[PDB]
């Protein structure tokens, strides 16, 4: 957001040099779709449930070799 | 004799044209995709 504040007009277009870097905060993503950062944070959200999950006291040396085979 | 006819049909069709100049002082087009709140309504949900 600090790096959203100071890019936002040309000063749509962005005539600086910051017009790819905020195209990932909210770029209303008409047919371009390859990512935008509100999705890639849930993917980190569910790697933060399964390494909660193996230290889960299930015996983490046990449940890590558990996930291990379904990698 | 044709001018009666061409306000008779001007009857629901002169407010055509003044639909239209209301349409002209309004930049309301399409409502902006009908727009529904701070969700994003491009990445699903009728997406497009």
């Amino acid at each position: 957001n600090t790096l959203a504040v100071q890019g936002r007009t040309g000063q749509g277009p962005l005539a600086t040099t910051f017009g790819p870097v905020l195209a990932l905060m909210d770029n209303q993503n008409n047919s371009a779709d390859m990512l935008n950062l509100q999705t890639y944070l849930t993917r980190v959200t569910q790697v933060r449930l399964r390494l909660q999950q193996i230290a889960g006291s299930s015996d983490p040396q046990a449940m890590m070799q558990m996930l291990a085979q379904t990698v | 004799l044709l001018r009666h006819l061409g306000t008779q049909n001007s009857d629901a069709m002169l407010y055509q044209k003044m639909l239209a100049r209301v349409a002209h002082q309004f930049a309301d087009m399409r409502l902006t995709d009908m727009t529904g709140d701070t969700d994003v309504s491009r990445l699903f949900f009728t997406d497009e």
